[PDB]
């Protein structure tokens, strides 16, 4: 169970999927089209 | 793929392998009903010969 962990933009959450375009799924973070895990991302304005 | 992403395009290929295997698979159906009779003939002819 791999855990990984960042912050990103609001307009930018749904670039977080299994073959997506866009400067954050295209060079910084880029998942797999084997993609077998689960995307969790909440609102974190309160703190960071 | 030339202008799409792989997730889309592996079920795009793969819709057009599901119907060019069915092409196949109806051809070698018809060549070996179709050679049955072929045969069915040359025992024919083999028997008069």
């Amino acid at each position: 169970v791999y855990a990984d962990s960042f912050v990103i933009r609001g307009n930018e959450v749904s670039q977080i999927a299994p073959g997506q375009t866009g400067n954050i799924a295209d060079y910084n973070y880029k998942l797999p089209d084997d993609f077998t895990g689960c995307v969790i991302a909440w609102n974190s304005n309160k703190l960071d | 793929l030339s202008r799409l992403d792989p997730p889309e395009a592996e079920v795009q290929i793969d819709r057009l392998i599901t119907g060019r295997l069915q092409s196949l698979q109806t051809y070698v159906t018809q060549q070996l009903i179709r050679a049955a009779e072929i045969r069915a003939s040359a025992n024919l002819a083999a028997t008069k010969m």
